[PDB]
């Protein structure tokens, strides 16, 4: 009976891109939430299916935390029934979400002078994702009637596309890590309690 | 308009030109880049410049683009005569999640030799008086620049009723052409001696005139 | 190889409906940002609707509820069904597909030529094409089109092959509502009984198709 590791995943020094969004599970562990009311630091704490407070005093089956990157104007599109190209072709949540989203500004840490082109999101889908979907393709975007054939042009996009963070950008197009943690029940015997 | 463009600008050939789009921190400062259109009157727009500074295949490298804080700006070097057009630029706006436009800059092309007027004066034709109506048409073609004033007479007194009269557009030639139109009925056309346009162009006035 | 092509515009009843539609080649539409900017008559450009290669929509504030974005595979062809039309709807409808791939922002790469819809409850008007028999070492004829009602108006001589000193004026707008132009030639007055000089007229929202002889008097 150890602790939940949620300082790993929300203390991590390095962070997804959110085309290529990351996820830990967490099972058989008590739950310290006390790290997240006794924070300060995050621009963000909306949850969903459960009552924000009475987290302590709850059980789950699993506990999965999804970590990725975005721009601080993009934030509210990580929120159950919300569009666009993030929650379209990055990362949805489904309308059952229960769960709680979390972000804070992380400018000082993911932008650089020059900008810095590490972190990506996919730019182009045929179809919206599916909530909980990770789609990390490549492929060149066919947007014409005629195929790419693997060349880059006219109608022929790479799908991924990089944020050109620079620590003077303004807030919009800032950095926010986020953590997205999913509580689910399942019939089967709990494993996260606190 | 969201985005605040100079209703015009100016530029003799072989200049350059600059057109400036001032926005806020909802858009240039929220990190929205800026783009350029161009647009012909009577015709679609296109794509001049994109993301501040790229150049679509096919726009020559004498249009550039630059964005500075919550401005951004359209050079165009070596000035020609076809760009005397409409120009647009647009970003997108956090405020409102909506992409916005620039009000649009109408760019004049100067330095030409000034081109006096041509006056030809239509009186009502004879299947317009069948109908009970008449016009008074006043053609005027081939000046530079493209600025007049016309001032319609009937006998010797000045008309102002009834005066409609475009703004010139450049013919085929690049040289301007303009009309001016005065509505009469048939009595009024046949009971005076004559009817006079008088075009005014650059502190030179030519005068046409017809009669019933 | 590529080709945006709208239709359907009109002249509509304030509070009547419309489908606009853009018909595309090259472009799959159902794989594209698309997109519809209008633009009323002197003024200046706005943005209407889009659509996400994945189906995502948004309206412009003025249009949301009234106006429907959608496209079809089969027609690969984009629409804009536009209902409870006001008179401030009056404009140029262009058809354009939309991209971000340099920017952080969208725009739009490729237009259409655009379709005219007019919100008026003034009725249909067709023109009055009247001769201006040549006058002045050249001369100018042309053709009066009269009190019609909406635009546009189309004019060519000898069925289009005549194109030499040739100018169509913009129209006017008189103070009864209705527009008027005139179409003139320069010719040669040596050319005066020589060439025969017939101007066509064509108001496409009345279905008025005139031509008109201009001779000398
Ligand atoms: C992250 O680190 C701080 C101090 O560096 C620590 O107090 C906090 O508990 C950590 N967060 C989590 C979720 O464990």
């Amino acid at each position: 009976t150890n602790l939940c590791p949620f300082g790993e995943v929300f203390n991590a020094t390095r962070f997804a891109s959110v085309y290529a969004w990351n996820r830990k599970r967490i099972s058989n562990c008590v739950a310290d939430y006390s790290v997240l009311y006794n924070s300060a630091s995050f621009s963000t704490f909306k949850c969903y299916g459960v009552s924000p407070t009475k987290l302590n005093d709850l059980c789950f089956t699993n506990v999965y935390a999804d970590s990725f990157v975005i721009r601080g104007d993009e934030v509210r599109q990580i929120a159950p029934g919300q569009t666009g190209k993030i929650a379209d072709y990055n990362y949805k949540l489904p309308d059952d979400f229960t769960g709680c989203v979390i972000a804070w500004n992380s400018n000082n840490l993911d932008s650089k002078v020059g900008g810095n082109y590490n972190y990506l999101y996919r730019l182009f889908r045929k179809s919206n994702l599916k909530p909980f979907e990770r789609d990390i393709s490549t492929e060149i975007y066919q947007a014409g009637s005629t195929p790419c054939n693997g060349v880059e042009g006219f109608n022929c996009y790479f799908p991924l596309q990089s944020y050109g963070f620079q620590p003077t950008n303004g807030v919009g197009y800032q950095p926010y890590r986020v953590v997205v943690l999913s509580f689910e029940l399942l019939h089967a015997p709990a494993t996260v309690c606190g | 308009s969201v985005l605040t463009q100079p209703p015009s600008v100016s530029g003799a050939p072989g200049q350059r030109v600059t057109i400036s789009c001032t926005g806020s921190s909802s858009n240039i400062g929220a990190g929205y880049d800026v783009h350029w259109y161009q647009q012909l009157p009577g015709t679609a727009p296109k794509l001049l410049i994109y993301g501040n500074s790229n150049r679509p295949s096919g726009v020559p490298d004498r249009f550039s683009g630059s964005k500075s804080g919550t401005s951004a700006s359209l050079a165009i070097t070596g000035l020609q005569a076809e760009d005397e057009t409409d120009y647009y630029c647009q970003s997108c706006d956090s405020s409102l999640s909506v992409v916005v436009f620039g009000g649009g800059t109408k760019l004049t092309v100067l330095g030409q030799p000034k081109a006096a007027p041509s006056v030809t004066l239509f009186p009502p034709s004879s299947e317009e008086l069948q109908a009970n109506k008449a016009t008074l048409v006043c053609l005027i073609s081939d000046f530079y620049p493209g600025a007049v004033t016309v001032a319609w007479k009937a006998d010797s007194s000045p008309v102002k009723a009834g005066v409609e009269t475009t703004t010139p557009s450049k013919q085929s030639n690049n040289k301007y052409a303009a009309s001016s139109y005065l509505s009469l009925t048939p009595e009024q056309w046949k009971s005076h001696r004559s009817y006079s346009c008088q075009v005014t162009h650059e502190g030179s006035t030519v005068e046409k005139t017809v009669a019933p | 190889e590529v080709q945006l092509v709208e239709s359907g515009g009109g002249l509509i009843q304030p509070g009547g409906s419309l489908r606009l539609s853009c018909a595309a080649s090259g472009f799959i539409v159902s794989s594209n940002y698309m997109s519809w900017v209008r633009q009323a008559p002197g003024k200046g450009l706005e943005w209407v609707s889009i659509i996400y290669s994945g189906g995502s929509t948004y309206y412009a504030d003025s249009v949301k509820g009234r106006f429907t974005i959608s496209r079809d595979n089969s027609n690969n062809t984009l629409y804009l069904q536009m209902n409870s039309l006001r008179a401030e709807d009056t404009a140029v409808y262009y058809c354009a597909r939309a991209l971000q791939v340099g920017a952080t922002s969208d725009y739009f790469d490729y237009w259409g030529q655009g379709t005219l819809v007019t919100v008026s409850s003034a009725s249909t008007k067709g023109p009055s094409v009247f001769p201006l028999a040549p006058s002045s070492g050249t001369a100018a004829l042309g053709c009066l089109v009269k009190d019609y009602f909406p635009e546009p108006v189309t004019v060519s001589w000898n069925s289009g092959a005549l194109t030499s000193g040739v100018h169509t004026f913009p129209a006017v707008l008189q103070s009864s509502g209705l527009y008027s132009l005139s179409s003139v030639v320069t010719v040669p007055s040596s050319s005066l009984g020589t060439q025969t000089y017939i101007c066509n007229v064509n108001h496409k929202p009345s279905n008025t198709k005139v031509d008109k002889k201009v001779e000398p008097k």
